Formats: C-alpha cells, sequence, structure tokens
C-alpha cells in the first residue's frame, strides 16, 4: 500500500485563449 | 469586410492598404461568435501576416498581424499548424525584444496559444529559442515595473512550456525557468500567482528527479502559504502542486509536512468545493502511505476525525480518496495508531461503503479491516472488535460479501468470517 499517481484533472487552465 | 476584400489589401503593394486589411482581419477573428479562421487559412493569408511581423518600420501591422495569428493559433491543432507551418514561431520570438511593450506581449501571447497545442509545439517552441528572451523580460530588479496585464502573458505561458508529458519539457528549461518561477510565486496579484501555482502544478507531475528540481528551490513553505488563500483559481493547482510532491519520496513528502501543509488542511477537507475535498484526501492518502512518524503527524494535527467524517459524507469519488487514506495508515501504521483510529469511529462509515459497487474498493476496505484486526490479536482483543463490528453493522455486509461474481472478494471476506467470527493499547 505505496503512493499513488493522480486522476486526470477536473478544471483545468487554458491551453489557447484568443484577444477579443 | 469580405476576406477577398482583405486579400486584395493584402496583396496591394500600399502599405497603408496592408494595414486596413489586416485591421478588418483582425476584427473578423476577435469580434466574431463564429471566426472564419479556415477561409483565412484557405485564402494563403498566415505567410503574409507572419512576414508583416517582421515589418519594423510600420509597427501598427506588426501589432495587428500578431494579434491575427495569435487567434488563427488559439483555434484547432490543424489550424495551429498552419500557423507554425507559415514560420510563426521565431518571428514571434523576434519581436519579443519590440520597442513596443504591447507588441512583445501579443508574441508573448502567440507563443503561448502555440506551446499550448502539445508536447511537439511546446518542445519546438523551445527549440527555436522562446525561453531567454521570455525570461529577459521577467529580469527586472522589480517585478511591479511591469504592467499587470503583460505580466500575466508571460506567467501564463512560461507554463504552458512546463505542461504536458510523453514527453516531459526539456531538463535544461526547466532548470532555467524555475528561478523565475519561485520569484513569480511571492507576486501579489491572484491571476499570476494562479498562473505560477498551474506551472509548478506541471513540473511536480512527473518522476522523483523532476519533484526534486522544485523542491530544491525552497518554494514549499510559499506554495502552503497559496493552499489557504481566498482565490479558489489558486488552491486548485496550489493543492495539486503539494498532492504531487506527496507522490515523491518519504524526505520530500516531509518537506510538505515541515512546511506546515497540515494546519490548512482542515478546510481543505471540508472545503465548500467538492474538487477540493478529493484532491486534499488524495493528498492526505499519500502521506499515510509515508513513514510511521509521518502518519503521527496526521494523528497529532487532528486530521483523523476529519478523514474520518470526509468517509461519512463526502461524494463517493471523495469516499474512494478516503478509503484509500485509511487503508494506507492501517498498512503502515503501529497498533497505538489503528486504536486512535477506531476511537475516532472509523469502523462503520468504511464499512457502509462495501456496499459499494466497486471491486477494487471492497477489497481494500476488507484489507484494512484485517490490517485492523491483526492490531487487535497483538492486544488479544479480536473479541472486543469483533462485537464492534457488529454493532456497526459491518458483518451483515461483510457476509453479504459470500455471494459477490468476484473471487477475491468472496475468498477475503470468507477468511474474515472464519477467522474472526464463530496508553492506547486496548479498544476501550
Amino acid at each position: 500500500f505505496g503512493k499513488r499517481p493522480a486522476e486526470d484533472m477536473e478544471e483545468e487552465q487554458a491551453f489557447k485563449r484568443s484577444r477579443n | 469586410w469580405s476576406v477577398d476584400d482583405i486579400v486584395k489589401g493584402i496583396n496591394s503593394s500600399n502599405v497603408e492598404n496592408q494595414l486596413q486589411a489586416t485591421q478588418a482581419a483582425r476584427k473578423l477573428l476577435s469580434r466574431e461568435k463564429q471566426p472564419p479562421i479556415d477561409n483565412i487559412i484557405r485564402a494563403g493569408l498566415i505567410p503574409k501576416f507572419v512576414s508583416f511581423l517582421g515589418r519594423t518600420d510600420c509597427s501598427p501591422i506588426q501589432f495587428e498581424s500578431a494579434w491575427a495569428l495569435t487567434n488563427i493559433a488559439s483555434g484547432t491543432s490543424e489550424q495551429t499548424k498552419a500557423v507554425v507551418d507559415g514560420g510563426a514561431i521565431p518571428a514571434f520570438i523576434s519581436l519579443l525584444a519590440s520597442p513596443h511593450a504591447h507588441i512583445s506581449e501579443q508574441a508573448v501571447w502567440a507563443l503561448g496559444n502555440i506551446a499550448g497545442d502539445g508536447s511537439v509545439f511546446r518542445d519546438l517552441v523551445i527549440k527555436y529559442g522562446a525561453v531567454d528572451p521570455l525570461l529577459a523580460l521577467l529580469a527586472v530588479p522589480d517585478m511591479s515595473s511591469l504592467a499587470c496585464g503583460y505580466l500575466r502573458n508571460l506567467t501564463w505561458t512560461l507554463s504552458n512550456l512546463c505542461r504536458n508529458k510523453n514527453p516531459a519539457p526539456p531538463i535544461d528549461a526547466v532548470e532555467q525557468i524555475l528561478p523565475t518561477l519561485v520569484r513569480l510565486l511571492h507576486h501579489d496579484d491572484p491571476e499570476v500567482l494562479a498562473d505560477t501555482c498551474w506551472a509548478i502544478s506541471y513540473l511536480t507531475d512527473g518522476p522523483n528527479e523532476r519533484i526534486g528540481m522544485v523542491v530544491k528551490t525552497g518554494v514549499v513553505p510559499q506554495l502552503v502559504k497559496l493552499l489557504g488563500a481566498s482565490e479558489l483559481p489558486i488552491v486548485t493547482p496550489a493543492l495539486r502542486a503539494i498532492g504531487n510532491i506527496v507522490t515523491g519520496t518519504d524526505e520530500q513528502t516531509q518537506v510538505v509536512i515541515d512546511a506546515g501543509a497540515l494546519a490548512v488542511f482542515p478546510s481543505l477537507l471540508t472545503n465548500p468545493k467538492t474538487n477540493i475535498q478529493k484532491e486534499a484526501t488524495w493528498t492526505m492518502s499519500n502521506i499515510t502511505a509515508g513513514r510511521q512518524d509521518q502518519i503521527q503527524q496526521v494523528v497529532n494535527h487532528g486530521l483523523v476525525p476529519f478523514l474520518v467524517s470526509v468517509l461519512s459524507k463526502a461524494d463517493f469519488k471523495t469516499q474512494k480518496e478516503a478509503v484509500w487514506a485509511v487503508t494506507n495508515y492501517t498498512s503502515g501504521g503501529t497498533v497505538e495508531q489503528i486504536v486512535y483510529l477506531v476511537h475516532c469511529g472509523i469502523i462503520e462509515p468504511l464499512m457502509n461503503l462495501l456496499t459499494a459497487k466497486d471491486t477494487k474498493i471492497i477489497l481494500v476496505i476488507l484489507d484494512a479491516i484485517s490490517n485492523i484486526f491483526q492490531a487487535a490479536e497483538k492486544l488479544g482483543e479480536t473479541e472486543k472488535l469483533s462485537i464492534m463490528i457488529e454493532e456497526c453493522g459491518g458483518l451483515d455486509k461483510i457476509e453479504a460479501l459470500q455471494n459477490h461474481e468476484n473471487e477475491s472478494v468472496y475468498k477475503a471476506s470468507l477468511s474474515l468470517i472464519e477467522k474472526y467470527f464463530s496508553e492506547g493499547y486496548t479498544f476501550q
């Protein structure tokens, strides 16, 4: 019973942003 | 303007007609709900925009085209690729030195979009030599010399250079960027702190070598501070960074504990946000996975009752994480520590989750109970614990599992039945 890595992240920062 | 009118204008040798068309294109790409990015690509305009980036003489069209290309590069991979194929990356990197701050900014942004696409274009942006000139912009004496819009863009683009795996960012690039990220993590702008926290989030999401790099800079204290910020955009990444570090070595985990992370965790484990609870409980589980002295610090900061109540009251995704936390504790803990877990009333809420429809989790709980029973055996109190389990309605749920499809479940539940159902050195 050792260390477990993370799931995927639910709330992600933007990968790409457009300037509007 | 029509896309035809834009082309006719861009193709003009008249430098003012080119600017007007690029304005019109910047508008189509920015103000529209459904921008005609594909039309603009097909019209063959990307290369012309990219060379307008090089027009030092007319800094207006440098800016306007940098905007246009930003928004094209902000689309799908096909659309980003179109911009990279059009030679945009080294042209943007050249603009970083522009004496016009707002054009440098737009190039920082544009490069950020490209790097965000994945590991490939990230590594490519670095290959074209984006790091030195990007860090050079934040090499000022006082950070507050920079406008906060310009600074947020830089921090964001930097985070995108730290992002993704398979492969991870080049080590040389990470070594170089980290000193700047340390300095950024002490800025007082929320958005910058969130962006910086995201960067460090990605860097800690890998093997222990990468975690070691982050830990050596001495940022763990400052992350633990940001763990208890009001602004949820800061907590989310900061918690993920801390969670990632405790996936490392026992010594790496200890830096987190030594930095007083456990003081803030009650509010994380009972946060209004589901997502923070889960992540906090996941972080807890990885600490209860550690040395027995580390389990004792979890006990000392009064966190066991918080885990017991998360195991009762939280949504299932979070409850699973608590199951892990509790079982790791029983796996690594001393008899004394397990007694204390029992005294915090673990038995019932844990066993309640045996009616869960998750074969993995069931086996983990039965292991926990097996571990607790072994602690009981060493005290000669298997009878007492049996009777406590019956009183928590836990025996009904163990023998319920002897009609389960799974064979590991069937035989693990049987062995418990056969074996056990036929100071802090007592369970009273």
